[PDB]
């Protein structure tokens, strides 16, 4: 899966995000909707314009629940039951709108670090959303 | 396809800054490295063993550039990919087999490299209309596969 | 749409001897069983416990109908099933809030039911027709989603 | 994820297709190949016009395949190790296509399987092609 090159570049990669996780979280979520308005489906009862709390607020609980799967890279699996869980069977979100919103992150971090984004640490970067995706979609049908 | 006017400008007024020579070397090189599966098809390139290998082969920056060029072509004709696209389509297949899959997977780098290169400039709604682009240049190059 | 006159006398001769009541339960049924996921639609139809519960679903069975119904006016006009689709589409989005990828499920499961129906007389070529036909309703329903 | 319950179901679905496997085997390719031409890109080495002896013989394989992961329903990862290596590294076979097969594959039992294509013995099926799929594009990259 993750080899330890690739959780090193993660590790280095998610370590100069620091303090904007969150605002990257918001960024990554709008550009999800404006890229691919299908996803915004889940999302009914949220306010999605331009600025919206909602967003920057939610954007700043994805951008934790990633800290906290690169804290806990070697346990995925076990540090994202919970929403594993939420994901699968209370939302039930269609594993497709993971490749979405995953896309959607590696547009941003590129657009936001310039000298990290390297063809190796991209890689990494993408295995890693992957395995979040499918740790997230396990249970799902 | 459902590419308005403004759109329309957004993504002609970008095209404008890029250097094809570059980011379509860039393009074309981080998709044999975010996914090693597409060398199968670049076998005659030599050296695709590690992201030095690739990225800085030159048989890849040349291809590179070939790919972006055609791209090009597209955005000149956005009124008309199916038809610009029709030979390109038919090689693609005849020829070299390739799974159309492939050309979606390439649009979304190429947008990562566009984000890469522009930073800031690269906002949301230009993704927006860039990704319809792309949509629509891999639906182009799957047309005509049978 | 990508149908060939021989294509079209393909699916116009089969629907032609399909019984409404039944395929169109069953489709419907088949998709609450086989993708649990999409029951979070029909909350309002009651007991969906079991497979049993699902099928005998009255609820279940009528809608399936409706359904099956708005399918056969695509086929009546399938040189503009945007057109033919349009209100369904936005109603689906705006009221429903349905992903579109389930169309695509449910388009998979109207062809087993049809091969469970036919039988012999589904063939591999009649089956690459309804292909496109499912294929081209999704797409259409998809449409007015924004 | 197979409950005891999907893991009988295929049991016994399977063991009615029984001297038919190839058959069906060999009719679900060439379904695939007339319903989703792109799946073709793979076997450019092949005859793969009406009846050809290549898809007759190859129809067979995937059959055995089949007939074995059924057996192993509990031991699918080390069962069916070979065949992953071989698509996932060696074909590198876009994982997207096997949801075309899978699709064929219960097509073909569907037409041909009428008495026992039962909506649970259906569901059944298809988490466990959906299971040997997974299998079989694991380390694909
Ligand atoms: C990287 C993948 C993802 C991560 C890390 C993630 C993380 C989270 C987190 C941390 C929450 C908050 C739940 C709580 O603790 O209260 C959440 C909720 C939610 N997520 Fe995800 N998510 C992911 C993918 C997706 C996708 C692809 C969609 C849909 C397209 C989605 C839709 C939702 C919805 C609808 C909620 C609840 C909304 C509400 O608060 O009312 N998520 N997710
Ligand atoms: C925007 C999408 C693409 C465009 C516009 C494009 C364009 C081109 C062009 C203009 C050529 C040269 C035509 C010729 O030699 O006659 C070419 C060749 C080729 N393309 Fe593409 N291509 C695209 C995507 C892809 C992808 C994603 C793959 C495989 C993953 C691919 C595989 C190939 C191969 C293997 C060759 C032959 C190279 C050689 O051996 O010289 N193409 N492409
Ligand atoms: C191409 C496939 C589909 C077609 C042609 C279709 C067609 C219809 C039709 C004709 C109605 C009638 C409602 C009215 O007239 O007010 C309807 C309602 C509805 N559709 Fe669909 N539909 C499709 C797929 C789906 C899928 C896959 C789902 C969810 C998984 C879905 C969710 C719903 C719901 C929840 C309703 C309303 C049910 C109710 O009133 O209790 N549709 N659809
Ligand atoms: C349920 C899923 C599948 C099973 C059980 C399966 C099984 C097999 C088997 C048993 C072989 C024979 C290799 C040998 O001779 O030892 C094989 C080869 C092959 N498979 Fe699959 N396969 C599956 C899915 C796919 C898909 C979806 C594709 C392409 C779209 C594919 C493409 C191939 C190709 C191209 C070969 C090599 C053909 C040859 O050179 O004879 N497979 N597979």
């Amino acid at each position: 899966v993750l080899s330890p090159a690739d959780k090193t570049n993660v590790k280095a990669a998610w370590g100069k995000v620091g303090a904007h996780a969150g605002e990257y979280g918001a960024e990554a979520l709008e550009r999800m909707f404006l890229s691919f308005p299908t996803t915004k489906t889940y999302f009914p009862h949220f306010d999605l314009s331009h600025g919206s709390a909602q967003v920057k607020g939610h954007g700043k609980k994805v951008a934790d629940a990633l800290t906290n799967a690169v804290a806990h890279v070697d346990d995925m699996p076990n540090a994202l039951s919970a929403l594993s869980d939420l994901h699968a069977h209370k939302l039930r979100v269609d594993p497709v709108n993971f490749k979405l919103l995953s896309h959607c992150l590696l547009v941003t971090l590129a657009a936001h670090l310039p000298a990290e984004f390297t063809p190796a640490v991209h890689a990494s970067l993408d295995k890693f959303l992957a395995s979040v995706s499918t740790v997230l979609t396990s249970k799902y049908r | 396809m459902h590419l308005t006017p403004e759109e329309k400008s957004a993504v002609t007024a970008l095209w404008g800054k890029v250097n094809v020579d570059e980011v379509g070397g860039e393009a074309l090189g981080r998709l044999l490295v975010v996914y090693p599966a597409t060398q199968r098809f670049f076998e005659s390139f030599g050296d695709l063993s590690t992201p030095d290998a690739v990225m800085g082969n030159p048989k890849v920056k040349a291809h590179g550039k070939k790919v972006l060029g055609a791209f090009s072509d597209g955005l000149a004709h956005l009124d008309n990919l199916k038809g610009t696209f029709a030979t390109l389509s038919e090689l693609h297949c005849d020829k070299l087999h390739v799974d159309p899959e492939n050309f979606r997977l390439l649009g979304n780098v190429l947008v990562c490299v566009l984000a890469h290169h522009f930073g800031k400039e690269f906002t949301p709604p230009v993704q927006a209309a860039y990704q319809k682009v792309v949509a629509g240049v891999a639906n182009a190059l799957a047309h005509k596969y049978h």
